[PDB]
């Protein structure tokens, strides 16, 4: 029909009642430009659409509507790596075209087949603090919690690039037997960021390794929400049909959450805690549910979402929600970054509750998990002692505390300090970790089972 | 005429009402309940109903009385406990067997059956009269005739007939005015609408005090009649005690006691206390109660009444101000009145923008308060009247930076503090120097200088001790002191005394809260003198421990002098204090050498 | 006196550290977190009345 | 009288003008069950009802309604006592109707003479910590402020138990000369705790003297608020017609308060501060209305409400509004509880203003208000002396502060710590208080007349 | 036609479209009361009027309307000086009105000619503590930030009265030659407070030089928000047309902000933080647009608003936004009030943004900047010295602290403490500065050039 009105990202159509929910419609501007949207609400003889593309210039009887008569599905192909796409279901970059062999829905249940069997295969990042203290699995979800003084993009790229070199070393070990694929999606970040990422992937290896979805900040909030959904379709097909392990790097996850926030402000929808939607739980879930092993059980989708915290607080709604849902927490610290530690990952609150699922034992040691717990415990004591060193001085602290202050310093500067291309095998990391444990005496290492301490020291 | 469309809470909607005013008294229902149409949106009238609902049906007739909600001002107001629109409680108590007026039952504001003694004025047949003039008097009160029968504000004309003395009723006619033909018959009681303020000839300067009798009040800043005063409360800091004590000391000719939405046991308490308690000068017969008119609302009564309570009280205060009487308006607590506006805001279906309190709150809190002050009496005979409002204020948002407290501090001129934590240790009122201010200080202190006190000098110094003491106390806590300068200990020490003698008072021990304004001057005089000797002694040499110990006997006596009140003579400056002064100097010499 | 000064300085060095490191960020975190929750209750109400 | 719609448990009826405010309706369901409901609002050509038994079975054209024709009134008996009753009445709790002697309106429309008559003589709760500090007088409302993380339930139980054990000690004192009755109204309490209340009355042998109305938290919200209103009407019958001293325990006010919030989310009336009604105060006041001394001095109703602070602050709505109406408050203590104390209340936030004037003589002394004041003063300081020790050390502490520290402990574990079957006379309480208070000279004590302190030192 | 209804002070009149925006309309009641209103909003087939006169007792069927045909404008003349008016420009002087030479728009002003040549020349107030520390330039916006533990109003009479008497003392320095006028606005004033200002200006011989507008705290909000608008226009007419410096004193800004909160929800819009409008700013800015030097470059409108916070609350929107537009603020201390120093203003948290460029010449010295530095730094050290003294003693106090101890009491008792009719220009302030400073040696006075110092020590 024709546009009735427009109030923000919501468009009021006066139409007829034949449309179905999320059925595509195309808005024909008087310029003769077509932009796409999907109906968010349908009522009798009228619709509310949210348009992906644009949010202004929308007329009345000079404008027209046309129905596509297909509710939105993403055209998925398995020849997607190396190929350049834009976050809009097609490239607007003029990159190699998407093609379709299935079109798969982004609602969060197309044909979805996931974990009835939990991850047991270890996948390494080449970084000790990640791998040893928390571990990463063939379905693991780990949030990178970052800040406005940390460089989020440099760490994001760091984890991805080094996990591509380690992952074939692990294929030979028989941790794997199937392909590796990267799906990189950037949604609504700066130009400066976008360019940087592509440059990073090229240096380490190639861009044949990865598939790229690029979405620009100048493009709307409505576009931004569809951008990860496009990533999900890509990854699920690859795992399902061609038994490939898929690694998704989703940047920026915070970018996506602010978008949700905008479609409740310029909607009449009342928001929940701290101005973030009440139905914010469901929006976030959609990304995280579509993870784990994929049917055949040689395919998988593994997630590393990248969150930048704006206030850097742990009372902000985004970091909290994400944490309950995700299988691990990786906290990256501004204070380490300042001191000259790269990567500057603080493990004080990094925790996995699904620690068993995260570790490996058939392509990693059984001792891996036992040592990690002890290390974490001994790091924590070393932090309690650090605060006490400032207050009390060395004028009353105990013999035991002194060992813990030394351990803390040796631990930051050796374990967490690694070259920009220097990759550590998980077995070598144990040897490093054992050096860290070795200064404490056999009565301070009392919590650990006697069997392990007498065996390996 | 009108029809009840809906009954939603104690609030009633009625359709078919037009050409009505926005304060119209309406009769809602088939029981003839009192109600008031605040607003009308089209044909639908929202009515605050000042009786309960438990059986109001739709389709019942609503009849407009054809006039505003008004109050009746005249004879027999004294010695009666009323609700918030005024109904005589006593008549109901025997007859209905109730205290909260049930539906099906109504009574008018004053009694009809009581005859009064009418005495003629100064005016005679042919004389022009206008609003606030004295047309006669009725002898009411213990010590003076308090009821001046005044022609209502904004009415004028000529009196053709002044009736002679005798006994007459107050539904009976005794005056006729001619102005545009016969204007009307007048009775003893005359009508005025409560939501409308009374006019005055002019506002006048405050310079006359009121004897509050509270030592801490009289000491720190002036006590003012014509006043504007707030005291913070919080319900559990001795606040009710200091209010009833305050009603008994007040030395004003009339007192109007206003229950905004109180405890209910207290509305019993003030009632029982008044006929059997003696005032400060001591009245003749039923001292306090004869002088008192009582508006008593508990929380349990209709919120329509609780909303009205404060208005009834100020119109009574204002009538009396125009009579040329000095009046104390004692109100406790405005926050409960504010809570009443809030109860109505949610029921009508308004938009609050002040933490769930109405947007209208700020204009109503202010408008009401501006009616108090000292003024030149309305009318030709020329008299002076005053209304001093002593108002308690309390939290209501739970903060102290909630709208209720924000609006009240802005409009008030006088604030004397109270702290809950210190109050628990028992030292109420436990005044906070920092939140306290007075604007009245300069004119009031000039007045007191003429009256005999050298007050102003002490006052600055009382404040100065308490201020430095405060600061010193944070420094003892924070650093965790290992020493003090010998002078600072004196400051702290002299402040402790101030705490006992003024700040620690109990409103039901009248040996421990009563002093006339001069007695107060002498006690403070003694303290300020002690500080003055003590500062000099350290300067000439002597240790603090030497200062404290050698001063000794006089230090005990001044501490213990808070257990006294005039009872050694009708004299307000005593030998008790005058003797101490010379002995104190004698003590000083010892300390120094 | 000199031995007495040495004993006192140690109590004093401890306090200067203690205030800065513990107290001041404990006050900051508590005040700001309560401020933020308190304003939220008030804002949602306005939105519900409006809706 | 057919249904237009149902939104929530609230039902929109079409009917034509007839019903009065709070007129009962009978809901005829097509399953052959009649359920009762109350009109909350009557309007032009519709009335809106909220149903007391469930919300199930409401249809549009398959339901019919018929009117009771009668506003809500309580069927009252004085043989109600010795028996278990319920808001609507159930047969499975042995009490399917009271078998009325009188029908009285629940709004005290026949008559309601209260609160122009002042409180009479002191009554024993058997707890020293309440009785000295706060004055509980017959014909007074003094509430228990309770808190979460603490069994508030246990405190209510101690009050029920001690009720009827005090009353023969009083009969000798001349504090009593009339019967004692307990009226227990339970609403929204846990099911397990309801059963513990039932056992306490039987054990004492005070089952005879009490009537129980029990409303669960699965029984509808309008029903829930009406149950305490029923029990107070019953208290008015006994107090006024047969001259009983009634102690009515109304637990838990938090469940009442919650109910207020949930209703009015579908009326014109629209909640106040933080989603709690602005007219919450009006509700409260209807409960406080039927309490107080009675005209002509036939009997009294005394009321002890139990409030649970849900956030553990008294700056929250439930303590805040209630506290302004109430004549003082007794607030519990979180800290004592942890230690293990029972009853665990504290005296510093507890104050009754009308203490001096209210009380009798001949089993409560003249020195009663004097000694309370002193006991609080030494305790304020003791609490603070702990705080200065934490930060700085023994640096701002002194001989005075050191005494106070000793005071805070001796008081906590001797005065406040008692049994839950211990009956303590107001004479006993005062005797013990003075013994404790010997810790400072007579000249340090000036919060008391020097006359009184010599007699009783 | 008739009045359709009333809801609050909003009057809904059923009329076509006949009044233009801001057109005064006269509501004619037949009962001897004529009322005026302004259409606040005009909508289709209805208009919303807020009445200047009353707020209640309006008929909904007996009212008739007349259109004035004139949108709100202020009659401005200059024989207005030496006269008392109310909040709508009607006289309370009594006797015939003054009328106009112009009707000028109050809405934002019909020509707006305000500064793009920044403030030069010095304005004195008459108090040394304000002038030297917090210098005000012609058309510079420096308010007085006050609190409720002080009489904010008294301190305000004092600045007004003593200002423009400084201008003759300056004529002798030959820094001024132009006629000074003063505009006074009292908003939400008490009768007693109001009369206090009138009587003070009358003593000084400043009453002839000022016009006073009183809006009482009992008159409509709409009237109260208009009160500063009328005042800003009078000042502007005198600045522009007759090339005069006019100082306008706007007390109390809180009354005005409160009034706006009442009209926020009067309107069909939604407020911001803590219930105060998010468009509070827009309103405040209207005041501020009239502020500054007028084009002609020897006339100005200088503005001092007084804002009272409840307890120095900076959680409140009002000081945080208002403080942004303005260029510094003057903070008053309760601690000094309590000691009995009056005026009790503290000059250390107080600021003048541009202070070396907020002075002129020939009516200041160039030594002004140097002394502001010296005065400030020594008063701050003295504040530290008081606290220090108490811990250390006097038997261990430092020799520099002793000079700072004395400095603290003399700066307060000479610079800050001064009489209620004392007057000060920059030269007088400057002489008193050197006598405080004289006590410090030259080598402790080093923020000062050696030139100045050898002449004035």
């Amino acid at each position: 029909n024709t546009v009735s009105g427009v109030n923000g990202p919501l468009v009021i159509l006066e139409k007829v009642k034949f449309p179905r929910y999320n059925e595509i419609v195309n808005l024909t501007l008087p310029d003769g430009t077509v932009r796409q949207g999907q109906v968010l609400e349908i009522r009798g003889d009228r619709a509310i659409v949210q348009v992906f593309e644009g949010t202004s210039g929308i007329d009345v009887k000079k404008t027209t509507v046309e129905f596509t008569g297909e509710s939105l599905r993403i055209p998925v192909s398995e020849d997607m790596l190396g190929r350049i796409f834009d976050g809009s279901g097609r490239p607007i970059d003029n990159g190699p075209k998407v093609f379709a062999e299935d079109y798969l829905d982004i609602n969060g249940s197309p044909i979805n087949p996931y974990a009835r069997i939990y991850p047991e295969e270890m996948i390494s990042t080449g970084v000790s603090a990640i791998d040893t203290m928390n571990s990463i699995a063939r379905g693991q979800k780990i949030p990178i919690f970052s800040a406005s003084g940390l460089p989020h993009n440099e760490i994001a790229a760091q984890i991805c690039r080094q996990a591509g070199l380690v992952r074939p070393t692990k294929d030979v070990h028989d941790g794997h037997e199937e392909n590796f694929s990267i799906v990189f999606a950037a949604m609504g970040v700066n130009l400066e960021t976008a360019r940087f990422f592509k440059q990073d992937f090229e240096e380490n290896g190639s861009l044949e390794r990865t598939s790229l979805f690029l979405n620009l900040a100048n493009d709307p909030t409505i576009e931004r929400i569809i951008t990860p959904r496009l990533a999900l379709t890509t990854a699920e097909y690859l795992a399902y049909q061609t038994e490939r392990h898929v690694l998704t790097i989703l940047t920026d996850m915070s970018s996506y959450a602010d978008a949700l926030r905008e479609v409740s402000a310029a909607r009449e929808e009342v928001p929940g805690r701290r101005g973030y939607p009440g139905y914010m739980y469901t929006d976030l879930s959609t990304i995280y549910e579509r993870a784990g092993r994929v049917e055949g059980r040689n395919g998988s989708i593994t997630q590393i979402p990248i969150l930048t915290m704006p206030n850097d607080d742990i009372t902000h709604p985004i970091p909290d929600l994400t944490g309950y849902i995700t299988e691990g927490q990786i906290f990256v610290d501004r204070q380490l970054h300042n001191k000259g530690i790269y990567p500057p990952i603080n493990v004080l609150p990094s925790l996995s509750r699904l620690m068993k699922s995260a570790i490996g034992e058939g392509m990693t040691r059984k001792d891996h998990g036992d040592v990690s717990n002890q290390l974490y415990a001994k790091y924590a004591i070393g932090k309690d002692a650090a605060a006490m060193k400032a207050v009390v001085g060395e004028e009353a602290l105990s013999i035991e505390d002194k060992l813990s202050l030394e351990f803390l310093e040796k631990f930051e500067k050796t374990f967490i300090t690694q070259g920009a291309y220097e990759d550590r095998t998980v077995f070598e990391s144990l040897d490093q970790a054992w050096s860290l444990l070795r200064i404490y005496p056999k009565e301070m290492l009392n919590r650990i089972s006697p069997k392990i301490l007498d065996e390996f020291y | 005429y009108g029809a009840i469309y809906s009954v939603s809470g104690p609030v009633v909607i009625a359709e078919n009402m037009i050409g009505c005013a926005m304060y119209e008294l309406v009769k809602v229902g088939h029981d003839n309940l009192v109600g008031e149409v605040i607003r009308i949106d089209g044909d639908k009238a929202t009515i605050q109903v000042y009786e309960e609902t438990a059986g109001l049906t739709v389709g019942d007739p609503v009849l407009r009385t054809g006039k505003p909600l008004s109050v009746e001002l005249g004879p027999g107001l004294m010695e009666t406990i009323y609700d918030g629109i005024q109904r005589p409680l006593k008549a109901i108590k025997e007859e209905s067997q109730s205290i909260y007026i049930p539906r099906g039952i109504d009574t008018p504001a004053l009694d009809r059956t009581i005859k009064w003694q009418f005495t003629p004025g100064k005016f005679q047949v042919g004389d022009h009269i206008s609003g606030g003039d004295i047309y006669g008097s009725v002898f009411e009160n213990s010590l003076i005739s308090s009821h001046k029968i005044l022609l209502p504000p904004r009415s004028r004309g000529t009196i053709t007939w002044i009736a002679p003395a005798g006994e007459y009723t107050l539904d009976e006619k005794i005056l006729e005015v001619e102005f545009d033909g016969k204007k009307s018959d007048f009775t003893l009681y005359h009508t005025w609408p409560v939501r409308v303020p009374r006019p005055v000839t002019e506002k006048l300067s405050a310079d006359y005090p009121l004897l509050t009798g509270q030592r801490v009040l009289d000491a720190l800043f002036p006590c003012v009649q014509g006043g504007t005063t707030c005291i913070p409360g919080a319900f559990g800091c001795g606040k009710t005690v200091i209010s009833q004590s305050l009603s008994k000391y007040s030395n004003s000719d009339a007192i109007i006691y206003v229950g905004c939405g109180e405890r209910g046991n207290e509305m019993a308490e003030v009632l029982m206390e008044f006929p059997e308690l003696y005032t400060e000068m001591s009245g003749t017969k039923e001292p306090i109660m004869k002088r008192t008119t009582l508006v008593a609302n508990t929380s349990n009564m209709p919120v329509a009444a609780r909303e009205a309570s404060i208005y009834t009280g100020i119109t009574l205060a204002e009538y009396f101000r125009d009579q040329g009487k000095n009046v104390s308006m004692i109100a406790d607590s405005s926050s409960r009145w504010a809570e009443a506006l809030r109860e109505i805001s949610g029921r009508l279906g308004e938009m609050p923008a002040d933490q769930g309190f109405p947007a209208y709150l700020g204009a109503k809190l202010a408008s009401f308060y501006e009616r108090a002050g000292k003024a030149v009496a309305l009318g030709s005979p020329d008299r002076t009247g005053s209304v001093s409002i002593v108002a308690a204020v309390s939290p209501a948002g739970g903060d102290f930076s909630d709208p209720v407290t924000t609006a009240t501090l802005g409009i008030t001129q006088v604030f004397w503090g109270l702290d809950k934590k210190l109050a628990q240790r028992k030292h109420f009122p436990s005044i906070n120097t920092s939140v306290s201010y007075s604007k009245y200080t300069n004119v009031l202190n000039k007045f007191y200088d003429s009256n005999y006190p050298e007050f102003p000098v002490l006052r600055d110094r009382m404040k100065e001790i308490l201020s430095n003491a405060e600061e010193l106390e944070q420094v003892v806590q924070l650093v965790g002191k290992s020493a003090l300068s010998d002078s600072d200990k004196i400051t702290l020490d002299v402040a402790t005394l101030i705490k006992e003698d003024f700040l620690q008072q109990n409103g039901y021990s009248t040996y421990d809260a009563f002093c006339p304004i001069w007695k107060t001057f002498d006690m403070m005089r003694a303290f300020i003198s002690y500080h003055d000797e003590a500062q000099k002694a350290v300067a000439n040499g002597a240790n603090w421990s030497k200062l404290a110990d050698s001063t000794g006997d006089v230090k005990h006596a001044v501490s213990s002098s808070k257990f006294f009140e005039p009872s050694r003579g009708e004299k307000e400056v005593h030998g008790e204090f005058e003797k101490l002064l010379s002995t104190m100097q004698e003590r000083f010499a010892e300390s120094t050498d | 006196a000199f031995i007495i000064l040495d004993e006192v300085i140690k109590v004093t060095n401890r306090r200067v550290n203690a205030i800065e490191h513990v107290i001041i960020p404990r006050t900051e975190n508590t005040i700001a977190y309560i401020n933020s929750e308190l304003d939220e209750l008030d804002r949602e109400e306005f939105y519900r009345l409006k809706k």
